[PDB]
DNA sequence: GTCCTATCGATCTTCGGAAGAGATTCAGAG
DNA sequence: CTCTGAATCTCTTCCCGCGCGCCGTAGGAC
């Protein structure tokens, strides 16, 4: 199995999982410790945002790749904004802060 | 026969408080001294004891007055780092000088340590069935072992210090890997210990603004101390205290990284009534919000960002 | 020794303790208690060693 | 003197609970211990509660809770459950009359 | 083999270095 | 987002049943006893004035029916979340802390100096944040933005049972009833029914 | 047959997890 | 008379991936 691009889930925009659906492989928890254990930071940033979750960045990435520009704009993943609202849907005011 | 000396469990205070004794004697009323010693050769019998040497026996130097007759694979590392106290915690002595009995065994025994100088009245409740390595007359230190059984790191840290608990944990974990043939460099265990004992407990707040007793991250008190010492005001003093990792993580100073581990509804409410604030130093928080980790290549960027400052 | 733990006097005080330990918040009652106790061990609707 | 009490039924089977309650009264013939049974209705408050004119013995309490599809009384406690009020009964009868 | 580089994530390397062999454990005078 | 306006205050389960209770600890009141108020099992007494009653001191409905005529209304006691909200609102919070941080010294008793160290920490944390104690009690309940809880159709004309929309449905039904029975002025026993069922939803 | 409203407000949620830790409940006594 | 010991209760945790397979509100009233 292999996936360039295709479906994304509705609640959070991460890719579907499967062969019965054209899914992307889970870069699961242990793999992230494995990247962190190399120095590899940019790989990780990509793997869990641009390749994955950032609804802007992935379409800007795709176009930069067809243009062959080899550059990314990383943003902030929409699954994390899901978390904020799911906490803020408790009476817990969590918020992003500036300084 | 050899006589059975009575157990404190088999006989009353009229036997307990009558604690059995075997002083060596002469019509001089005292023994020939060791130079600089006042102590007579008074000696004593514990419970269970077997005694052949009744009254009027001539005793030599070296004679036995009496005799007293008497773990795992992976869990024995998991419960090591979590620093769980064992079932059978060896009673370790404290401060210094010399032991004594306190008051005898009913409900339990109570026994005492009394120094060369200072606070004589330190006393401790002690279990009966762990046979004692000392009786009444024995010179003792913080960290001398009063029973057998395995140690407990909380106390080792209290009694032989951080270096001694590192040396303990590194040995007693590698004794698992060396047994099963595995190799690991020792430094990768110290790096967990380094984290196990990141917290500290305030004994003197001194001139510092911590609560009159508080638990604090050790770096936070240390950085307050260094500048207050440069101001020459009385710095705070503390004990470092050894949390097991399953707790020393929830005690991280930064709720996102703790809350995303376990006990979420604890951390995410305890932090919420405190109104707590997170600066996103460290790795796991930066992964959650999906930015460069402050490590490796991303450390070098965070460093340049922080240097051009 | 068990009679040194025992808070009961006789049958009814035990049935009281049973019904209160088993169905806390319901009232004990002489005509009502047996409709617990018998259906624990002695009635076909609710106890059956095959 | 018979005072009022509130009974909770499975909401939706309320008329059948009222009929079965009248029938259990005329079975176990404690006819001197029950006055009426109210389910008020507007062109339906209250949504699932049955009003019973009653007295309080433990026998009649077991009778009403042995009526099928009845959860229990609603009061301060389950030992001595609670009657409601004089003016509250009068106002419910007022809006039932109006 | 040389000294560590400033910035390396030593913590995560250690935790993994303890855990990797974690499957290989089990859960159950001589000379003058 | 949107919100629901609740027909009564309501305790937030988290702060009721965390490790300790943040509610109970702040009040010095045992968890079982605030729950005994919040699920309507007993009253709690406030502003006790010229009567023989204490500052929180839950009293059974027998023991309130006592006070209702042993005393007039030179005191109060309430039931349900409003009563806890009033108790939290009653907190002269800094003055309680200033006292308690002295009452710390009033014995050397380890067996409360430490759970009191906890309480004197907590009060100062509520002081140092912007927070206020009544906010442990809800009154507007936020509802999750709908795309995060979508009601997707499946195989034919059926919606996927999309759990939260069954939970909010429970709430809002109960709240619709409670607004009704409040404005139609139901008696205490009926409103304590619906108010229990709402808090329990 | 379709539409709307509600749940054991007249039972019985499974015993065959260990643990491990905390909150919360009680001894022998000064 | 409740103070430090200990005692019973609940809460919380239990590998990572992966692939299939199926199965998916009810009851009552108008």
């Amino acid at each position: 199995h292999a996936r360039s691009t295709g479906s994304y889930s509705l609640v959070t925009q991460q890719p579907l999982g499967g062969k019965a659906q054209f899914g992307g492989q889970r870069f699961g928890e242990m793999e992230v410790w494995a990247l962190e254990a190399y120095g590899a930071a940019y790989t990780l940033q990509e793997m869990l945002t641009v390749k994955s979750d950032d609804v802007n960045g992935r379409t800007k990435m795709y176009k930069n790749i067809v243009d062959g520009n080899h550059q990314m704009e990383p943003g902030m993943p929409e699954s994390f904004n899901v978390l904020l609202k799911e906490i803020r849907s408790l009476g817990i005011n969590i918020e992003l802060e500036d300084e | 026969s050899s006589l059975v000396v009575l157990d404190s469990a088999e006989r009353t205070a009229g036997g307990k408080d009558l604690r059995p004794a075997l002083k060596i004697v002469d019509a001089q009323g005292n023994d020939v001294l060791i130079p600089g010693t006042d102590m007579p050769a008074q000696y004593f019998l514990p419970g269970k004891a077997i005694v052949q040497l009744e009254d009027g026996v001539q005793i030599s130097s070296g004679d036995t007055l009496a005799r007293i007759p008497q773990t795992g694979g992976l869990p024995r590392v998991a419960d090591l780092f979590e620093a769980r106290r064992p079932k059978e915690p060896a009673i370790l002595a404290e401060i210094s000088g010399i032991v004594s009995f306190g008051k005898e065994t009913k409900g339990k025994r109570r026994l005492v340590i009394t120094p060369v100088d200072g606070s004589d009245p330190y006393e401790e409740m002690i279990p009966k069935w762990r046979q004692l390595n000392v009786f009444e007359g024995e010179r003792v230190e913080r960290g001398d072992v009063i029973s057998d059984g395995p140690e407990a790191p909380h106390d080792i840290l209290r009694l032989r210090g951080v270096h001694a608990v590192t040396r303990y944990i590194v040995n007693e974990v590698q004794d698992v890997y060396r047994l099963q043939g595995v190799k690991i460099n020792d430094k990768h265990i110290e790096v967990i210990v380094r984290q196990m004992l990141r917290k500290a407990t305030i004994v003197n707040a001194g001139s510092s603004d911590f609560l009159e007793g508080e638990q604090v991250e050790y770096s936070r008190v240390k950085i307050a101390n260094r500048e207050l010492e440069a101001n020459g005001k009385v710095g705070a003093t503390y004990s470092r205290d050894l949390l097991g990792i399953t707790k020393a993580s929830l005690a991280t100073e930064s709720f996102i990284s703790a809350a995303s581990f376990q006990e979420t509804t604890r951390v995410l409410t305890e932090a919420a009534v405190a109104g707590k604030r997170d600066e996103l130093r460290g790795l796991k928080e930066n992964v959650i919000v999906g930015r460069l980790i402050p490590a490796g290549t991303g450390y070098a960027y965070h460093q340049d960002r922080m240097r051009r400052r | 020794e068990t009679l040194r733990v025992d808070p009961t006097n006789d049958r009814l005080s035990a049935l009281v303790e049973i019904y209160r330990m088993m169905r806390p918040g319901e009232p004990p009652t002489r005509e009502a208690a047996e409709s617990l106790f018998e259906n624990l061990f002695f009635s076909e609707d609710r106890y059956d060693l095959s | 003197k018979k005072r009022w009490y509130v009974v909770q039924a499975f909401s939706g089977f309320e008329g059948r609970v009222a009929t079965s309650l009248r029938e259990h009264i005329k079975l176990h013939n404690m006819e001197d211990l029950f006055g009426e049974v109210m389910v008020p209705t507007e062109e339906k408050f209250f949504p699932g509660y049955v009003l019973v004119q009653m007295v309080m013995n433990d026998a009649s309490w077991h009778l009403v809770r042995s009526v099928p599809r009845v959860m229990g009384f609603i009061g301060g406690t389950s030992d001595r459950p609670a009657p409601i009020s004089d003016k509250e009964v009068d106002a419910i009868m007022n809006r039932l009359q109006q | 083999g040389h000294i560590i580089n400033k910035g390396e994530a030593i913590g995560v390397i250690a935790a993994q270095s303890i855990g990797e062999p974690g499957t290989q454990l089990t859960m159950r005078v001589k000379n003058k | 987002m949107g919100h629901i306006e609740l027909a009564s205050p309501t305790a937030h389960i988290w702060f009721l049943k965390s490790l300790p209770s943040r509610i109970g600890l702040l009040l010095d009141m045992p968890l079982r006893d605030i729950e005994r108020v919040l699920y309507f099992e007993s009253y709690v007494v406030i502003e006790g004035g010229m009567t023989n009653l204490e500052r929180q001191q839950i009293l059974t409905e027998e023991q309130y029916l006592d006070a209702l005529e042993e005393f007039g209304d030179e005191f109060d006691a309430k039931m349900g979340a409003e009563a806890i909200q009033a108790l939290l609102k009653s907190m002269d919070l800094e003055q309680e802390c200033e006292q308690l941080r002295e009452e710390l010294n009033e014995t050397n008793s380890e067996t409360k100096r430490k759970k009191l160290t906890k309480r004197i920490k907590l009060l100062e944390a509520f002081v140092q944040s912007g927070n206020k104690p009544e906010w442990m009690i809800l009154t507007v309940l936020p509802v999750l933005p709908p795309d995060l809880r979508p009601l997707v159709p499946l195989d034919g004309g059926r919606f996927a049972t999309s759990d939260l929309n069954d939970l909010y449905r429970r709430v809002i039904n109960r709240n619709n009833r409670l607004k009704r029975l409040l404005d139609l002025a139901a008696p205490d026993i009926i409103v304590r029914n619906e108010k229990r069922m709402l808090q329990e939803a």
